[PDB]
């Protein structure tokens, strides 16, 4: 193993074996914007195919345009942390080559008239970190992937939405990247339907006319021919057999002398393999026959010119007479089947009152721009904007796939623009759909909907920029000047970065990062979303979506969506999943071949999946054979079942890929309810980290992979020795062959110490590492703020037994003893910040002093010169931080006061305190201050004390650096002067510098005493440019507001403690708060005396049936046990032979255990520390459906010696006695939670008030009011509490005659209650009169 | 109005040149005009912001909620 | 195994096709149903008596000391339905659809559940869930619009002196009483005088708390027939007097006047709703 | 209004205002000069369209808006809906004198109790506290007063202690389904920042310890207060008045050592002696002599 796996090994059960190891898992987020930034030349990826889709542009009369170059990108201004620490965007420049070409009007196009080729920037661009947030305002921000309806085409059909009818009514619908809609429907009557973006209902075929159609090739496209022949007097007519299917002769029909079917008679498939043996086209029929059909194309007689039947109209005999006298022995017809081949076209025809092609343009015109006086070009151009202008219309080539394969190409690609021949086809498949072939499509199938990441949506707004560029661009083209006007002195870039400033800081997709714990952000990052621009709403979707489809399996997890009303629609994302590049996804599989499962990969998309046959990993394997078992359960076609084995053609990967990795976590969930593991998984997002970082002993295997892929730890960029240790850095030597030839490869890191998050906790950052050994490279050098040797540790594991206990666990509340608060390990920490701004008022500026009025020096004791905090301080309530005050107006006075200081003789200054204070209930530790000022007024002395004292740490921290790195270099400087002689001793002991004068010689050894000269020459300089552009970096003012003058910022610590109220829970949803900490003493306890540290209430596991607590609680008692074999062997010393044997003795036991560990490989402090690490539990990893056994647990706690069942006599603490009867004993992994008392408790006497009804206020940040609902004042309706009900509806709340007259009396002892009205009335009094009312009232 | 245009309008210019926005001090000298009527002017050019707005980013807070009146009294003080 | 064999049999049969879809689907479902009553069985008698105890005799069985079947008995927590999904196999599963699968759960949590069937589990789970979280809105939208109605109305009089009202009978239908008129009874006054069948025997003069005494002197009568001045039938302008609504029920005696009616009406109705979504003829005895 | 950092707010009317008032006086400069009668209707097409707009904005059209493009709350829509003054500011109200916590088990308690936490009522009953600091003298003002309350003297708690007794307090758990979902406890006084409960009543609540939070009223007046010893109390509702079941109905522990304690086995021991009494039995049991299941014979009476 690896050498942070040989400290802490984690067992394992698991059996199958997994042919893949686990991808990186934020790898969406870089990639794609990584696309949006890449410099595509040709197969443009967001910005290139923004200029390319946009640019070139030319003038409003056509004369000058602007031309696209390139671009490029600045390396940003600000690092990383002086944008978390300032409150700054974190971003980098940008910059457009643009070239002004210029056309003379009086040339054709004699190009050359102008040529400006210069270059802008215009707007920055937030970038990406390393780990996949954004910088913005010193907020770590995290943007989420969304997932909607793809473009293209999608067909649905209602059923009996005219319910009287019961009928079925299909549509189809036309969905682009850009531009309008397009519906397509039926009807009751049958009748095919336009409308679009939803505006009226239209007679479908006019669109067809305005695509310069007649009624003629219309029906050429759309009805198959029936062609009749009038020889010499009678009708004959070609048919084809299966033309008279399931349908009844009218006359006897007959052949050549031959009967197949009479009258009132079927014509059975008999009678069509009849017709079709005997190759008879040609029959003989009736005239009458024909009356009723309807002619397919216009017919007259050459004579005439005359149409005896205009097109699409019925038959008779007059006209069967006057078509053959015409010179018609050939009467084309159009196909009727009213079972299959329908009259929908000719009907919708008849209904259509347009005839031409203008019309119809006419009547869309009307649809969209109703009213308006219509014309011929507004038209025209309205209709082929719509859909036929690049500009309007855009499908998204993926569109153009999904629409092209929806009419059954072959062509992906094509235009983002429609043809005619895509309307037609997709009206086609429509009317055969409504006759009965093909199937209307599903929304809630993964291969309609695709995913959109940030490169995609970034891409989007930055068009819209442009667009707002453009407008503004062409009206200062063609008006102004040519020659002289610059391409830039028209440009303006504030709606550019005004847009992407404003998607990045308002979007519903761009929010704060939910910095609590490591698989809280990683899953963070991992969500899929169907709302914001391009999706869905609460209040408008219903279940279908939110419910699960089968395609889900490999790419959606089931088992992590919220609660609340955000259940179906919230979802993340599974683990080996990917996207398609077109925004679908995609799922390994393992291809199955000949029964031998190929240990290949494809990744099939969400509809390739259905059409093949899929197996699980269930299987048990023939060992490179094929599925043992003939009856193997393998799924197709959106369902489950069981198939053969040659029959098979992929196979799942591994035993997991169904989930997310929250719930990959949990163990045993195989032995747990899909309710209770949604809210484990869901809570175990929600913990804060411990003061220490205790390990999880029932394990998975994924949490190390999750502790280093958050990026949170230091990792081994190139592996080496560990050179410096510390408690903030840590430097590292590279290996000489991991070490570039170029560079010292002398690797340092800075750490992270106690720090704010997001939702104000501690970011810290330790070594996991001692001093002075090899580093394999990638491992983890350091640890964060929940991890411990490269694993991940939400919280802590602990002694656990379920039984109730005197009504202090009764509906799943917790009990929990002294003993765990004695060791602080629930104890936590909370950092906090506070500010203090310094503003410019009409009067005069806000001044930061100490001198505050009618203070105390008990106060200022601790502020110092400035009117600033020491740090080191540990503060309350009450306490001031930062003395500011304002000066201040007048006052008009009341005669008492005013004859009291004519008593005392004090009196005010014309300032007024504005300080910065503890909020009341707080107490901690100040621990940094900032301070920031702007560039033009003094700094006040503290600031200098800061930033020359930020110049002492950073020009040390760096001097440092460049001493040691420079300090190599100086060996260098000594030896290379050695080759060419030697100076043994005279070399050394006198002064180091002055070697340059020792032993000397011509030809080649000059140029090396001056490249020496060289070297110091850099080395001095260097550090010279550094220490410039640094120290002007420290000293540099603030881009602050207007008004504000300069800013204190406050960092406090405080360090929260477990109490009745503060919730705890497991990973199975297993809640509990708590009720009482209880004694040592009055605790449980057993033989040795070894008390419990938590008790619980069974009565709530079997209908919650979150068993795997239990199975878990087992093997955590097994594991402990090994552990205190181990330290029996460790404090009684046994010798290196018998660990050795009982170590690989634990390893090699399960039954069909995949890893296999030996450890003669180790060397002898490897087992030490290896013993040594494992003695607080032996850790195991239980993969979640392959997991462990009870014959595995329960061998393991045969090998503890302990009781198979795990279940004990317990002897009560305050009795002394034994119980009844045994009880279930072991070690759960338990968790604390952010929703603790300390931030929810809320008291209110009287306060605030709101400004327009003047009533009290909600929020504790406010001091707020409780709300009484009208719920609550239906319940004292229903007791009679009339004068409860009338003192909280007026003085609690809005007379203030009240509740001033109330609190008097009260101080005065009266508990009397006066009324008055409410505010809010005589409000809606005022409101109602503005409205043009005379309300008013009849005064008694 | 018209010294905002001015502003505005150079400030763009400034930003082509500089690559940056331009500060009081460069823009004072840019607008040939001390650093105090830039600073004020800067000051003057704030809008009002809609009480009606949702900073509940859920419909739960329209701004005026938030609102305190700092103007009656307070019955303690009274008494 | 058995059950597996039925299905091997009614496929081959399917498979010379005799046999349709739909009553091959309703058949193997059906025989699914009833192996998975037998596990039931199986288990229920492999529980609550499997204690075998002796004491000073050979042999003997009791209730036993499972305590998960004392969580079961109890009434605490727990059923059979429950407990068989722990022990046995967990019941057939519809998918989204409203369907009702084929091949339905072999294993239990003890043993383990495979991929698929917590796949499967999933449409169930996550189905009746997302309607835990959607019906209280027409819950409490129910629920305002009666409390809206019923504002106005509270009891304005002791006795208005009105006449007879509605007839309690019970509603016995369909098998045995579903509500005694015992109960129906129960707490309301009476709409006139009303005897026994020993006739012409007299209890109430027109009006009475008809508390359990009375109730259970009725129950030794055989009547089944009783009438009520009803809330409804009251005349009282705007309101309603005491008698005719009888009891408040919380207190044990007649409401006093004054009090709130139709909130209490309802809160009492629509307050539960919200769980609570969620040939021949054939004589039985003599 | 302004706030802190020079920012201005301000109410989507005042923008109609203006369009109005800009609106109307335009058309009478235009009226002054005998302009066409067709910007006359163009102006007055645009007067109606504001003015109805003020009465109801997206109601006759297209809507308007402010440069948000979410559209300008009329006057009406004050009046109206859930944010009108009715449902939201008038038959509901933010309260004085309240307060909410995280709730946990009493289980020692009785049925009039409920755990409470100390700073929670001090600051809910302050100016009991100060009506008797003056009384007594000790702060013989209010600034006195107010300084002692935040040093948090002892007779502060004595005096809390002193004022408390007596004096009931309304609890309430959301939804307020039914009017036991409130009711009227007496406070006792705990060490801690959670309350307490008595178990059987959290049936009326539907409620249980998986982090609940529960809410405090409290009844200044003196018939608010009677009518919470005597309406609202604990005791006075064991019954619901849609039927007269006992909502009293123990719940899921007690019912387990019930069942467990009163049972009937064969096997255990001490069968078939007799006892005077159920005493001498329980000297038996806390001996652990008996089963506590052995059907045996004793007197009763
Ligand atoms: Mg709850
Ligand atoms: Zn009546």
């Amino acid at each position: 193993y690896s050498y942070t796996e040989k400290k802490r090994i984690r067992k394992d059960f698991g059996k199958r074996p997994q042919v893949l190891d686990v991808p990186y898992l934020l790898s969406i987020q870089l990639d794609s914007f990584q696309k949006f930034i890449e410099q595509d030349p040709e197969g443009q990826y967001g910005l290139e195919a923004a200029f390319r889709s946009v640019f070139p542009i030319q003038s409003y009369s056509g004369n000058s345009e602007l031309q696209y170059v390139s671009y490029r990108l600045g390396e940003p201004v600000f690092d990383v942390q002086e944008c978390q620490i300032r409150g700054v965007t974190y971003s980098a420049p940008l910059r457009v080559k643009l070239r002004l070409v210029i056309y003379e009007r009086e040339a054709p196009e004699g190009t050359v008239k102008d040529i400006k080729e210069q270059e802008v920037y215009m707007g920055e661009i937030p970038l990406m970190t390393d780990n996949g947030t954004f910088v913005i305002n010193g907020t770590e921000r995290v943007i989420v992937s969304q997932l909607h309806r793809s473009p293209g085409v999608f067909f649905d059909s209602d059923k009996g939405k005219t319910h009287s009818s019961g009928k079925v009514l299909y549509n189809a619908r036309i969905i682009p990247y850009r531009g309008s809609w397009l519906d397509f429907e039926f009807d009751p009557k049958d009748n095919l339907f336009v409308r679009i973006d939803r505006r009226r209902k239209l007679p479908a075929t006019i669109i067809l006319r305005a695509l310069n159609y007649t009624t003629e090739q219309i029906l050429d496209l759309f009805f198959e021919k029936v062609i009749f022949e009038i020889r010499d007097n009678k009708l004959q007519m070609e048919l084809v057999p299966e033309r008279l299917r399931g349908e009844t002769a009218s006359f006897d029909i007959e052949a050549n002398g031959k009967v197949y079917v009479e009258k009132g008679r079927r014509i059975t498939a008999r009678h069509i393999r009849q017709l079709e043996k005997d190759d008879v086209k040609l029959i003989e029929v009736p005239v009458e026959y024909i009356a009723g059909k309807v002619v397919a194309k216009d017919y007259i007689d050459e004579s005439t010119g005359e149409l005896i039947c205009a097109a699409n109209m019925e038959l008779s005999l007059d006209l069967l007479a006057k078509l053959s006298q015409s010179g018609h022995k050939r009467i084309e017809t159009l196909f009727t089947n009213d079972l299959d081949h329908g009259p929908y076209i000719s009907e919708t025809l008849r209904v259509d009152p347009t005839n031409d092609r203008l019309s119809a343009l006419v009547e869309i015109y009307r649809m969209m721009r109703p009213g308006e006086p219509p014309t011929r070009e507004a038209a025209e151009s309205l209709f082929e904007n719509l859909f036929f202008s690049e500009d309007r219309y855009d499908l998204s080539a993926v569109g153009r796939m999904k629409f092209n394969r929806s009419l059954l190409r072959e062509e992906i690609e094509g235009s983002g623009i429609l043809s005619k021949d895509d309307i037609i086809d997709v009206m086609k498949k429509l009317i055969d759909i409504r006759n009965g072939k093909g199937e209307v499509d599903d929304i809630d199938h993964l291969g309609n909907r695709r995913i959109r990441s940030v490169g995609e949506m970034a891409e989007n707004q930055f068009r819209v920029g442009l667009v707002r560029v453009e407008r503004a661009v062409k009206e200062r083209l063609s008006l102004g000047d040519l020659d002289t006007l610059m391409p830039q002195d028209m440009i303006n870039a504030k709606p550019i970065s005004a847009a992407v400033k404003e998607f990045f800081g308002s979007s519903q997709l761009s929010q704060f990062m939910d910095q609590n714990n490591p698989l809280s952000e990683i899953t963070h990052k991992r969500r899929i979303s169907a709302l914001g621009p391009g999706g869905l709403t609460r209040e408008r979707a219903g279940f279908e979506v939110r419910d699960v489809h089968p395609t889900h399996y490999g790419r959606v997890c089931p088992i992590e969506t919220p609660e609340g009303p955000n259940i179906g629609l919230i979802n993340s994302l599974s683990v080996y999943a990917q996207t398609n590049e077109y925004g679908f996804l995609e799922t390994p599989y393992r291809k199955v071949t000949d029964g031998v499962v190929t240990d290949e990969i494809h990744y099939l998309s969400a509809i390739e999946e259905g059409n093949y046959v899929i197996a699980q990993a269930n299987s048990n394997l023939d060992e490179e054979g094929h599925f043992v078992e003939d009856l193997v359960t393998c799924r197709s076609k959106g369902e489950s079942s069981l198939f053969s084995r040659d029959q098979v053609d992929y196979m799942d990967v591994s035993t997991q890929q169904v989930v997310s990795v929250g719930a990959s976590l949990i163990p045993f969930l195989e032995h747990d309810d899909a309710n209770r593991a949604l809210m484990g998984a869901n809570m175990q997002r929600q913990a804060v980290p411990t003061l220490r970082a205790d390990k999880p002993l029932v394990g998975t295997g994924m949490e190390r992979a999750v502790a280093v892929d958050s990026g949170v730890t230091a990792v081994a960029k190139r592996g080496g020795v560990v050179q410096y240790v510390d408690a903030s850095r840590i430097v590292i030597k590279v290996n000489e062959d991991e070490m570039y030839p170029g560079e010292a490869g002398i690797d340092i890191y800075n750490l992270t110490k106690y720090t704010r998050s997001n939702q104000n906790t501690c970011i810290n950052q330790m070594p996991c590492v001692s001093l002075g050994e090899p580093v394999e490279r990638g491992d983890v050098l350091a640890d964060g703020p929940s991890t411990d040797l490269g694993e991940l540790a939400l919280g802590q594991n602990m002694r656990v037994a379920f039984m109730p206990w005197n009504g202090y666990n009764f509906e799943d509340s917790i009990l929990v003893s002294e003993r765990v608060v004695q060791e602080d390990r629930f104890t936590t920490i909370h950092i906090q910040e506070l500010a203090c701004v310094s503003r410019d008022t009409k009067l005069g500026p806000e001044e930061i002093t100490a001198d505050i009025p009618n203070v105390g020096e008990a106060a200022l004791s601790k502020l110092d010169e400035s009117g600033i905090v020491y740090i080191g301080a540990e503060v309350t309530g009450g306490d001031i931080l930062v003395g500011k005050v304002t000066p201040k107006g007048e006052t008009q006075l009341t005669p008492e006061e005013k004859l009291l200081r004519a008593i005392f003789g004090e009196k005010a200054s014309d300032v007024k305190d504005s300080s910065l204070r503890v909020p009341n209930g707080v107490s901690g530790t100040v621990i940094d201050v900032q301070v920031f000022t702007r560039d033009g007024v003094e700094k006040d002395k503290r600031a200098l004390e800061i930033e020359e004292m930020q110049l002492k740490q950073a020009k040390k921290d760096l001097s440092e650096e460049l001493q040691i790195l420079e300090a190599g270099l100086f060996s260098r400087i000594r030896a290379v002067l050695v080759a060419g002689g030697v100076e043994a001793e005279k070399l050394d002991k006198l002064p180091r510098d002055r070697w340059l004068e020792l032993g000397l010689t011509d030809e080649e050894k000059q140029n090396q005493l001056e490249q020496l000269a060289e070297q110091y020459d850099e080395l001095k300089h260097e550090f010279e440019k550094k220490l410039e552009a640094k120290r002007r970096k420290i000293t540099q003012g603030d881009d602050l507001a207007p008004g504000v003058l300069k800013i204190v910022k406050v960092y406090l610590a405080v360090k929260r403690r477990i109490q009745p109220g503060d919730k705890m829970a497991g990973r199975h949803g297993n809640k509990g708060v708590i009720s009482k900490i209880n004694p040592i003493e009055d605790m449980p306890y057993d033989e040795n005396g070894t008390p419990v540290d938590i008790v619980l209430n069974p009565l709530g596991v079997p209908s919650r049936m979150n068993i795997g607590q239990i199975l878990e609680t087992h093997l955590g008692m097994a594991a402990k046990g090994i552990g205190d074999k181990i330290n029996a062997m460790l404090k009684q010393q046994q010798e290196v032979a018998k660990l050795r044997e009982f170590i690989q003795r634990a390893y090699d036991l399960g039954a069909d255990v995949r890893q296999k560990v030996d450890l003669s490989t180790f060397s002898d402090e490897e087992v030490m520390r290896l013993a040594e690490n494992l003695r607080k539990g032996m850790p195991i990893a239980t993969p979640v459906f392959d997991g462990a056994k009870e014959a595995e647990i329960k061998e393991l706690l045969k090998l503890g010696d302990l009781p198979t069942s795990g279940q004990i006599r317990l002897y009560d603490g305050r009795t002394g006695e034994q119980f009844e009867r045994p009880v279930t004993v072991g070690y759960m992994y338990m968790l604390k939670l952010n929703h603790l008392v300390d931030d929810k408790m809320h008291a209110r006497s009287t306060g605030s008030y709101s400004l327009v009804t003047q009533q009290p206020l909600g929020g504790k940040a406010q001091f707020g009011g409780q709300r009484f609902g009208e719920m609550e004042v239906w319940a004292l309706e229903a007791y009679g509490a009339a004068y409860t009900l009338q003192e909280m509806l007026t003085v609690k709340s809005d007379d203030v005659n009240g509740r001033t007259k109330m609190y008097k009396n009260i101080v005065d002892g009266n508990h009397q209650m006066e009324p008055g009205m409410p505010e809010s009335f005589n409000v809606l009094l005022k409101e109602i009169r503005s409205l043009g009312i005379n309300i008013e009232l009849e005064d008694e | 109005i018209e010294t905002i245009n001015k502003l505005n309008r150079i400030s763009r210019q400034m930003l082509q040149e500089m690559g940056r926005e331009p500060t009081p001090e460069e823009l004072a000298e840019r607008m040939l005009m001390p650093e105090d009527k830039i600073r004020k002017v800067l000051k003057i050019a704030k809008e009002p912001i809609s009480m009606e707005t949702p900073i509940g980013d859920d419909e739960d807070s329209h701004l005026g909620d938030f609102i305190e009146d700092t103007t009656l009294e307070l019955p303690l003080d009274s008494a | 195994s058995e059950a597996e064999a039925e299905v091997a049999e009614i496929q081959e049969q399917f498979q010379s096709g005799l046999v349709t879809a739909g009553e091959r689907y309703n058949k193997v479902i059906d025989i699914w149903a009833a192996a998975n009553d037998r596990v039931s069985k199986a288990m229920m008698d492999n529980l609550q008596t499997e204690t075998v105890i002796n004491r000073d005799g050979q042999e003997e069985k009791q209730v036993s000391f499972n305590s998960i079947y004392m969580m079961a008995d109890s009434g605490a927590r727990g059923s059979a339905a429950q407990i068989r999904q722990l022990a046995g196999m967990r019941g057939l599963m519809a998918k989204p659809d409203g369907s009702i699968i084929e091949t339905p759960i072999t294993a239990n949590f003890r043993e383990g559940l495979n991929v698929l069937q917590y796949f499967i589990s999933t449409h169930g789970a996550r189905k009746g869930l997302a309607d835990t979280a959607l019906k209280t809105a027409n819950s409490g939208y129910l629920t305002r619009r009666l409390v809206d109605v019923a504002q106005d109305l509270v009891v304005t009089e002791d006795d208005c002196g009105t006449h007879e009202g509605i007839m309690m009978t019970p509603v016995i239908e369909g098998g045995d009483v579903k509500e005694p008129l015992r109960d129906r009874v129960l707490g309301r006054v009476t709409a006139e005088d009303v005897l026994k069948p020993g006739t012409a025997d007299i209890l109430v003069p027109r009006n009475t708390l008809l508390h359990e005494q009375w109730c259970d002197l009725l129950e030794e009568n055989s009547v089944d027939a009783v009438k009520v001045r009803s809330v409804v039938s009251c005349d009282t302008d705007f309101g309603v007097c005491a008698h005719c609504y009888g009891r408040d029920l919380a207190r044990g005696h007649i409401i006093n006047k004054g009090e709130a009616i139709g909130v209490i009406a309802a809160q009492s109705i629509g307050e539960p709703g919200t769980q609570l979504t969620m040939s021949s003829i054939q004589v039985k005895n003599k | 209004v302004p706030l802190d950092g020079g920012r201005f707010a301000t109410s989507d009317l005042n923008d109609l205002y203006r369009r109005v008032i800009n609106r109307n006086n335009r058309l009478k400069r235009l009226l002054d000069l005998a302009a066409p009668d067709i910007i006359v209707r163009n102006e007055k097409r645009m007067l109606q369209e504001a003015v109805d707009a003020l009465l109801d904005n997206g109601r006759r059209g297209r809507a308007i808006t402010g440069s948000n493009k979410r559209p300008l709350k009329s006057l009406a829509d004050m009046i109206k809906g859930k944010q009108g003054r009715f449902r939201q500011n008038l038959l509901g109200k933010r309260v004085d004198y309240s307060g909410r916590s995280v709730i946990t088990v009493g289980p020692y308690l009785r049925l009039h109790q409920c755990g409470l936490p100390k700073k929670m009522a001090l600051e809910l009953f302050k100016p009991f506290i100060y009506g008797k600091l003056e009384l007594r003298g000790l702060a013989t003002t209010i600034k006195a007063a107010k300084k002692m309350v935040e040093r948090e003297e002892a007779v502060v708690w004595d005096i809390l202690d002193e004022v408390i007794r007596e004096h009931p307090v309304l609890l309430n758990r959301a939804p307020t389904l039914h009017r036991l979902g409130i009711q009227a406890f007496e406070p006792v006084l705990i060490e801690g920042k959670a309350i307490q409960l008595h178990p059987l009543v959290c049936a009326a609540y539907n409620a249980d310890f998986d982090g609940d939070q529960m809410a405090v009223h409290v009844p200044l007046t003196l018939e608010a207060q009677l009518e919470a010893r005597a309406l609202m109390m604990s005791t006075n509702n064991i019954l619901s008045p849609a039927n007269g079941e006992p909502i009293i109905v123990p719940s899921q522990d007690v019912v387990l050592g019930l069942y467990y304690m009163t049972r009937d086995c064969v096997n255990a021991k001490g069968e078939g002696m007799v006892l005077t009494g159920p005493k001498e039995a329980e000297r038996l049991y806390r001996s652990g002599l008996a089963s506590l299941h052995a059907r045996v014979k004793v007197r009763i009476t």
